[PDB]
């Protein structure tokens, strides 16, 4: 009685592929257009906000989560897989670093920690592997601003701009052409709305874009108005009005 | 308790007391003091009685099991080293053992290993172990001679026990003699200390050159 | 239960093979290339990053070069993910040898462990194995410079020139000819780059499609100092050989 | 705080004879000066010509016995009703005794019966393990008083016939069941006077190949 | 471990020819403060066993639950069971004893002392004692707590051998129990003025008179007044 | 793979049936218990100059009063022996005496039941049942000389003689005719050699046969190469003079 | 739980998984042991086709199990490490506990025992390796040669050969050895061993590795130089018997 | 305890270890030696509690000997001293430590330098040109420092060690009846039979 399932559910096929990773990727291709840009004077990430219903809050909805204070992530794939994964990433990041080295994990180090979760899950049976791909966009004061891709298997590679979801390749073409480093964060926000207007047609607004930047400070993001002791967050998610203001700014 | 073994030309002479008491009055002259491991191996009861009773019979079983397993006679050495590993684990929680593992094997000859509660393992050629050890060794030593025949050898073993029995109140009911030979051990009887004392006093002249 | 809800692919085959292992080598043969040239004053290491872009960083040149020690490093051919678990555990296996005896692990011990963990995933558990092949770039004072490759099957072999990844076949056919049995680093660098161009299709050989590391004895750097070449030092060596074409 | 361990008195006596053996015990059970029982069988038949008494502390007796009663049952099942030998039973007890010593035991156990080659046998135990075979064994609180007579008259030790008393002696005769019972009644009648741990009743179980035979002699009541 | 803070004292018993009698005060002490007066400490377990428990109340409460579960588990396997394979005095006592021995052997002990009295419905009288030390014994008279000391020598004049058991009647038996208890209240003040007393009959099953009170009052102390508050300056 | 709890319409498990298939492929083991001993004989078989043929035997001692000869897979009979030694040793320590051959077979048969996925009754740790059947022969002081056939299925029967192996169908048939209730140890051993000769396609040598015996002044005793050959020498001449 | 089945019966009374284990050994390299009455010779292939191997850190086929005992094999290296490790531990376990140098028979029982376990026990498969175990018992000058299969069975053999073209090397050896007159001198027993193993390696005289074991820890591996010399000689012998 | 001295001279590493067990007047045994060969050029001598001694000694021996066959390589005396230390420093937390103080005397065949390691039961390992444990060192350090200063041969060490042992048995009231001396150098391990003035 009870489970006995310990046989791996991810297995090799005659070609050298892994059935479960192939499947999972189809889901990711069909998922919501997300991109990431390093502006060099920041990092701007944008993703599609969506609504389920007009009578539905989209405050609760999670399309951009802060993994650690200076770092945000966005994705294309399977929403439920994303939500749990964010949780295990937040937990280990807090317990194992935030009073051990006395600060957040470096971006590359955090990409490896995610990578490991996904790989445990691919090796081991009882459970199928995560079906997701992430774009982890970040700042760490020992590497600047970074952009990574995290694949479903947990393969990762460095990027300085990319897009995943539906309609990626052409989105990368517009981004490649418009930005080539040394660019204001504001300007990268403008370029990003332009790339996505061409990418999404039928109805387009800044109330269907959810935009976050890592690329600012306020005293409010030290979390106190007194005498500094540390630097604190640089994650800031914008409200819908601010985004419409940048849509009005040519 | 004074329990002894020596290796000599003829083999090994194992000489021991037997004595159980209710007060100081010796209730019975018979207590266990020799634990029979196997037909050629002796181990002595002393120290933790219970620890000795259980673990030397146990030892006998595991030895019998080796003779099936590997089809070889055991060493006295192999026997001791097993005992010691187990003894050290149960230390600090109790467990007390005082034994000498004595045997005469074809693959070593007459061989004696000393084994205690703390896990020492020592080989020697002459032992007395006990609390009457120092006196008993005196008697043993001045008439020791490796070359010597079994008959004399036995009477000397016995005299060391009586000498010990008289000063200390932890031996002397009767004296049990065993000769461990190549082909197994041979009992040589229980000697009444009462008849034995009178003979020895006149005869040896040791602590008794001028009788006292 | 799980009997008719699972299968057994970790069993043998009517040739003596294991399904997943044979297949694992296939996965490796279309992954990016790693090359190992052992010299006798150094180790020269080259890797091709297949496909590079101006949207990927080409700036990170540890992407397939990882140091497992300051005396042993591997070059990876297969997946980043598969790689990560054996690296982290290998680095840990190091520290244990180092703590116990106050001396670094030889290459050979560390390989034999790795291989036993990899064999283990097909040997019990029902699990799947890794799909990444390692080239060990390494040191001993018993064996000089050492060059190994180990596979998901857990067989390991001693080398002084080896390749795994794609285009293995082309690199090794040129390399065996142009090899000199005892040679300096700089000579090795000339030989490597020469081989490299003609294993990379058309005009493509660039500094920023390459990862290069060399392990030299030095005399302003310490004995067995591993230099993992960052872009700019690749640019230099290409111009010196003149091979950029 | 707590240690339940004390004493509960009582006295048992085992004698190996020529073909037979006895386990005699008084039937008085105490805790200090109070009477727990004035009849409570203090020799009990465990079966197989084996009769058994754990004198000392009661609380350990009851436990020792229950562990052992289930072993008599399991030996039979697992080996098709092959009856338990006095020597084998003695080994089985050794292991029981030795099994607790982190909670140590304070009993003097004695078993009596016949061995399977037909000689009366009595075995005496030390409270945390060990047994050895003896010819005669007085046990319990009043062990120390009973043994010095017993040694003369049964065992012919520290007993010599008026002459020189040193090359002339009184010799060993294995006693009869009648002659043993006289001795045992005499021991116990003297014992009652001197010990408040002996009295009330005397149960002698005499053990023969015709079974276990019960005898009852009366003793002193306050 | 533990040492007392809460006590109950004194449960006394005897055999007669065709039953048993047991009587006990009803008490939860906090020392010498009679805190709970009325606490059950004869627990009828069926109609043929009464369990008397003396000692620590904290321990007594736990056994009190355990006995009430034994009835519920005795209705399991057949509901009309009461001499078929459940509900006999020997069963209730052996059960208690196995727990009693285990707890002391690990030294975190049940700090009670128990008297199981009943009349088997298959046999004759049952009377057996068990304490915290793991000593257990049987006798025709038994008492725990103070009553072991003081009541039990009174009991022994009526019955204390087998032979004296047919020669004691319900009336003779009841007179000894009523005498003994009067003694217990007189020389020891812990014992509550209210008691419950039960007579367990072959002839008429279980008769339990609850909440009976000491009577045939002593006021003997009045003879010995040499004053203790009667002051004249 | 294949069910571990899935029975035939009769109600005989697949795994049990498959157990019976490996047994039938070993070399014969034949026992006759007599009133002075138990004889166990095996065909060891194979003779080669690149083979040490008198270093391998199929008659292994469990105890100073218990042997077993086997037939079927030999690798399997090693796990059975490891369990059996441990159980016998622990019983000699507790009660000082011989363990019963029937008792031993039941203790072993209990661990023959595990195979497959686990139960909630039992923790099934193995993968197949054992593919060897055994003739365990012994002595006890309470039933004398005995001979037992343990099947890996669970069933164990006491016999006065039984053959197992490939060539058992013929062998058993001969055993009955030769068997009588005044048979002795010395006759039984000669007869074993007759049976073995008959069914061989070779000359009977002691590098293809091994004898063993039980006498209660020596326990389980291997009839050695030197003695077994002397017995073979005596056979060949006497047979070859009845022709 | 992964204690459930992974090795099942055949209907023929074999085991599928043991039949498939033996195939991996055959595809493999060849190892041989030939006995004198003074030595036991072990030949092991090292057929390096490619010249880009560095062969002082290319694995060997000879392990110490003990100072007077060797193990050689033919089969997957990966599996063979796992068996080799458990066998070294067992030699030291005896040494520690019995105060006695190790006897060859018990070690063989041990090597047999782990492989035997993994066929019988669930959620494990047997090793891909057959072995030869040889050495000398203590204070003993007579040779010992054992063969174990990953079935877990075991035997002694006067000589045995394994791996690829086992048939060919048995068949040859059978004509050049008798138990009644086996070789006394190292040179001629080695000559025979090199000659059998020449005939299956193809070209080899540096690709053949000989290690000759004399009583109690005199274990010496003959070199290329020496081997090239015996091959010359064999080319002289084959035109003296023409 | 057990008086165990070590002196590292120029050509070899000399360890001195007690030779007898004295019960009363007379030596019951005077054939004692307590040392174990770890490897042919790594030696460990031992002092402490007599049952903690054999139990540790065979435990450490077994592990290092498993590494020797496995790798078919001899390990350094440095390698062994780090190993011995770590293992002591796990047990000193535990509730039944060993109470064994060791000296491991080795010739590092791989540096070609002599090395002497003194290791406390605590796990305090120190490399020294001479050392002692306990109350011994008060009498013998005062000679060793004055009369001896580094860079002295094998012959010189022999005489020095004799002088030391004679003062310990007179003036210090511990009795252990002299030492029998062993030398660990390049060519392995010999026991120096003589003890008349060496």
């Amino acid at each position: 009685m009870t489970d006995r399932y310990s046989f791996s559910l991810t297995t090799f096929s005659p070609s050298g592929k892994l059935g479960q990773i192939d499947y999972a990727l189809t889901a990711v291709k069909q998922g919501v257009t997300s991109l990431g840009i390093k502006a060099t004077n920041g990092v701007v990430i944008a993703t599609e906000k969506k609504s389920s219903s007009p009578l539905a809050m989209s405050e609760t909805l999670s399309k951009v989560s802060l993994l650690t204070p200076d770092i945000g992530a966005v994705y294309s794939g399977m929403g439920p897989d994303y939500r749990v994964l964010v949780d295990k990433s937040r937990k280990v990041a807090h317990t194992s670093y935030k009073r051990i080295y006395g600060e957040y994990p470096p971006t590359k180090l955090l990409v490896s920690e995610v990578a490991k979760i996904m790989q445990e899950a691919t090796q081991s049976g009882g459970v199928r592997p995560f079906g997701v791909s992430l774009l982890i966009a970040g700042h760490d004061e020992f590497n600047g601003f970074s952009l990574y891709q995290v694949d479903p298997s947990g393969s990762y590679f460095p990027w300085k701009a990319t897009a995943i979801g539906k309609g990626s390749v052409a989105a990368k073409t517009f981004l490649e052409k418009r930005w080539n480093d040394e660019l204001e964060l504001e300007d990268a926000i403008h370029i990003a709305l332009l790339t996505l207007k061409e990418s999404v047609e039928g109805e387009f607004n800044g109330d269907t874009i959810e935009l976050a930047i890592i690329g600012d400070e306020n005293p409010d993001l030290l979390g106190y108005t007194g005498i500094p002791t540390d630097k604190g967050p640089r994650f800031r998610k914008l409200t819908s009005q601010e985004i419409n203001d940048r849509l009005e700014a040519l | 308790t004074t329990t002894l073994a020596f290796r000599f030309q003829g083999g090994i002479i194992v000489a021991v007391d037997s004595r159980a008491t209710a007060g100081n009055w010796v209730a019975s002259q018979t207590v266990k003091r020799v634990i029979e491991i196997n037909p050629f191996l002796l181990g002595t009861m002393a120290g933790g009685a219970a620890d000795c009773q259980f673990w030397e019979t146990w030892l006998g079983s595991q030895c019998r099991l080796h003779e099936l397993r590997e089809k070889e006679r055991i060493s006295v050495a192999a026997a001791s080293k097993i005992l010691s590993n187990l003894v050290y684990q149960y230390k600090g929680a109790g467990l007390s053992m005082g034994t000498m593992i004595c045997g005469y094997t074809r693959k070593e000859g007459p061989t004696i290993y000393y084994v205690d509660s703390d896990g020492t393992r020592l080989k020697g050629d002459i032992f007395c172990v006990g609390s009457g050890q120092t006196f008993a060794y005196g008697v043993l030593d001045s008439n020791y001679k490796w070359d010597l025949s079994v008959e004399d050898a036995l009477y000397l073993g016995k005299r060391s026990i009586l000498a010990a029995a008289h000063r200390d109140a932890y031996s002397g009911g009767s004296v049990n003699l065993y000769h461990v030979t190549e082909d197994g051990w041979i009992y040589h009887g229980n000697h009444d200390v009462g008849e034995l004392f009178w003979k020895v006093k006149e005869e040896e002249g040791s602590f008794n050159n001028v009788i006292g | 239960g799980s009997r008719r809800y699972d299968s057994r692919t970790t069993i043998f085959s009517p040739e003596g093979r294991l399904y997943q292992v044979e297949y694992a080598l296939e996965s490796i043969s279309h992954a990016g290339t790693a090359i190992g040239i052992m010299a006798s004053d150094g180790i020269v290491l080259a890797a091709e990053r297949k496909v590079t872009s101006t949207l990927l960083e080409q700036d990170t040149s540890t992407e397939k070069l990882y140091k497992l020690n300051d005396k042993i490093a591997v070059a990876v051919a297969g997946l980043t993910a598969d790689a990560e678990i054996l690296i982290n555990t290998a680095r840990i296996h190091a520290q244990n040898y180092l703590k116990t005896y106050n001396e670094d692990i030889p290459v050979e011990i560390l390989v034999r462990r790795l291989s036993d963990i990899k064999q283990g995933y097909t040997q019990h558990g029902g699990l799947r194995p890794f799909g990444v092949s390692f080239i060990y770039a390494g040191y001993d004072d018993r064996y000089g410079y050492q060059l190994y490759t180990s596979n998901p099957s857990g067989n390991y072999t001693g080398w002084k020139a080896i390749s795994v990844g794609a285009n293995t076949s082309a690199a090794q056919t040129l390399l065996q000819m142009d090899y000199k049995d005892d040679m300096k680093v700089d000579d090795a660098i000339e030989l490597a780059l020469k081989t490299l161009s003609k294993t990379t299709d058309s005009s493509a050989l660039t500094y920023d499609r390459l990862e290069f590391a060399t392990i030299r004895k030095g005399a302003n750097d310490g004995e067995v100092y591993q230099k993992i070449f960052k872009p700019q030092e690749i640019k230099d060596i290409l111009v010196k050989t003149g091979i950029t074409k | 705080q707590f240690n339940p361990y004390g004493d509960n008195g009582g006295t048992i006596l085992g004698i190996a004879g020529e073909d037979f053996a006895v386990l005699a015990g008084d039937t008085r059970n105490i805790t200090d000066y109070s009477i727990n029982s004035r009849y409570e069988p203090k020799v009990f038949d465990c079966g197989d010509n084996i009769v058994m008494s754990a004198n000392g502390f009661a609380a350990d007796g009851d436990a020792l016995v229950k562990r052992f009663k289930n072993s008599v049952k399991w030996y039979h099942f697992d080996h098709n009703d092959k009856k338990l030998s006095i020597n084998s039973a003695a080994r089985n007890i050794q292991h029981l005794l030795y099994g607790k010593r982190f909670f140590p035991y304070y009993v003097h156990t004695i078993i009596a019966g016949l061995d399977e080659d037909g000689k009366g046998a009595v075995y005496s135990f030390d409270p945390v393990g060990s047994y050895e075979r003896e010819q005669c064994r007085a046990g319990g609180a009043a062990a120390s008083l009973i043994m010095p007579f017993l040694d003369n008259q049964v065992n012919f030790k520290n007993q010599y016939e008026p002459g020189t008393n040193g090359k002339v002696k009184k010799p060993l005769k294995y006693l009869s069941v009648e002659e043993v019972i006289k001795l045992v009644r005499d021991s116990f009648t003297s014992a009652t006077e001197r010990h408040i741990q002996v009295g009330d009743g005397l149960e002698i179980l005499i053990v023969t190949k015709d079974g276990v035979r019960k005898e009852f002699y009366e003793l002193k009541r306050d | 471990t533990q040492q007392p803070i809460v006590t109950g004292t004194s449960v006394i018993s005897m055999k007669y020819d065709n039953g048993v009698i047991i009587a006990a005060d009803n008490l939860g002490s906090y020392g010498s403060l009679l805190r709970f007066n009325g606490v059950e400490r004869l627990i009828p377990v069926g109609d043929n066993t009464v369990v008397g428990i003396s000692g620590d109340i904290s321990d007594m409460q736990h056994i009190e639950r355990l006995l009430k579960d034994l009835v519920t588990e005795n209705a399991y396997d057949n509901p009309l069971a009461d001499a078929e394979e459940a509900l006999e005095p020997s069963y209730i006592f052996e059960y208690l004893a196995t727990v009693m021995y285990q707890r002391r052997s690990k030294m975190n002990p049940l700090w009670n002392a128990i008297i199981v009295a009943g009349v088997q419905s298959n046999g004759d009288q049952f009377l057996r004692y068990v304490n915290l030390l793991g000593v257990t014994y049987s006798s025709p008279t038994l008492a725990t707590g103070f009553g072991a000391h003081m009541a039990n020598p009174l009991l022994r004049k009526v019955v204390d051998r087998e032979s004296d058991i047919p020669k004691t009647t319900v009336q003779v038996a009841e007179e000894a129990i009523v005498n003994a208890m009067r003694v217990l209240y007189y020389r020891d003040a812990r014992s509550s003025r209210n008691f419950s007393l039960a007579i367990i009959d072959k002839n008429t099953g279980l008769t339990f008179k609850k909440n009976l009170q000491v009577e045939n009052m002593k006021w003997d102390f009045a003879k010995d007044i040499k004053g203790y508050g009667t002051q004249k300056i | 793979d294949r069910g571990v709890s899935t029975f035939s319409p009769e109600g005989r498990l697949f795994q049990v049936e498959y157990s019976l298939e490996a047994i039938k492929l070993g070399s014969t083991a034949i026992g006759i218990a007599t009133k002075e001993g138990v004889v166990l004989g095996v065909e060891k078989r194979a003779t080669s100059p690149l083979l040490e043929s008198d270093s391998i035997e199929k008659i292994v001692e469990i105890d100073r009063h218990i042997g077993c000869a086997m037939s079927g897979l030999t690798a399997d009979a090693r796990s059975m022996i490891e369990h059996a030694r441990t159980a016998a040793v622990t019983h000699n320590l507790y009660y000082d005496e011989d363990i019963n051959v029937e008792s031993l077979t039941q203790s072993v048969c209990d661990l023959a039941l595990r195979f497959g996925e686990g139960a909630s009754g039992e923790e099934r740790l193995m993968s197949r049942p054992f593919g060897v059947a055994l003739l365990i022969a012994g002595h006890d002081a309470d039933d004398g000389y005995q001979l037992f056939h343990a099947e890996p299925s669970g069933t164990f029967y006491r016999y006065n003689a039984k053959a197992i192996g490939s060539g058992s169908e013929g062998a058993q048939a001969e055993l009955l005719n030769e068997w009588h209730s005044s048979l002795t140890l010395k006759e039984a051993e000669l007869l074993v050699l007759k049976i073995l000769k008959q069914v061989m396609e070779e000359k009977l040598d002691e590098n293809n046969a091994q004898l063993s015996c039980i006498t209660k002044q020596d326990g389980f005793k291997i009839y050695d190469n030197e003695k077994t050959a002397e017995l073979i020498k005596e056979l060949k001449e006497k047979e070859a003079a009845e022709s | 739980g992964y204690d459930r089945a992974l090795s099942i019966f055949s209907p023929d009374g074999h085991i599928f998984q043991v039949e498939y284990a033996l195939e991996a050994v055959k595809r493999g390299t060849c190892a041989v042991g030939v006995k004198g009455k003074n030595c036991v010779v072990l030949g092991c292939e090292r057929r390096s086709t490619l010249k880009l191997q560095d062969t002082r850190i290319t694995p060997s086929k000879v392990s110490k199990i003990d100072s007077h005992v060797v193990l050689s094999f033919s089969g997957l290296n990966a599996d063979s490490r796992i068996l080799i490790e458990k066998a070294r531990v067992e030699a030291q376990s005896h040494r520690l506990t019995l105060e006695d140098p190790v006897t060859v028979e018990y070690l063989t029982r041990y090597v047999a025992g782990v492989q035997q376990r993994y066929t019988q026990s669930g959620g494990v498969r047997p090793f891909g390796v057959s072995t030869l175990i040889a050495g000398f018992d203590p204070r003993d000058d007579e040779p010992k040669l054992y063969q174990t299969e990953p079935s877990g069975i075991y035997s002694s053999w006067s000589a045995q050969t394994i791996g690829r073209n086992s048939k060919t090397v048995r068949e040859f050896l059978e004509k050049n050895y008798d138990r009644k007159e086996p070789p006394a001198t190292v040179e001629e027993c080695v000559k025979l061993t090199v000659r059998s193993l020449l005939e299956v390696v193809q070209t080899g005289a540096k690709n053949i590795e000989i290690t000759v074991v004399k009583p109690d820890s005199d274990i010496v591996a003959l070199s290329s130089e020496e081997i090239n010399q015996y091959v010359t000689q064999i080319e002289q012998e084959k035109q003296e018997q023409q | 305890m057990d008086i165990i001295l070590g002196i590292r001279v120029q050509d070899s590493v000399i360890l001195a270890s007690s030779k007898a067990v004295t019960r009363g007047i007379s030596v019951l045994k005077d054939s004692d030696d307590k040392t174990r060969q770890l490897s042919p050029h790594t030696l460990m001598s031992f002092a402490g509690e007599a049952g903690d001694t054999v139990q540790f000694a065979e435990y450490i021996q077994a592990n290092i000997q498993l590494y020797s066959i496995r790798e078919d390589y001899e390990l350094s005396p440095q390698a062994v001293s780090s190993f011995v230390r770590q293992e002591l420093a796990k047990s000193i937390r535990s509730r039944r430590p060993y109470q064994v103080n060791v000296l491991i005397g080795g010739y590092d065949k791989k540096k070609n330098k002599p090395e002497l390691y003194q290791i406390d039961y605590l796990g305090t390992k120190v490399e020294l040109p001479y050392g002692a444990h306990g109350y011994s060192g008060f009498y013998t350090f005062s000679l060793l420092d004055h009369h001896y200063r580094p860079d002295m041969t094998t012959e010189e060490g022999l005489d020095l060690l004799k002088l030391c042992v004679q003062e310990l048995e007179k003036r210090m009231p511990m009795d252990f009846k002299g030492v029998i001396v062993k030398i660990v150098d390049k060519d392995g391990i010999r026991q120096v039979d003589d003890f008349q003035a060496q």
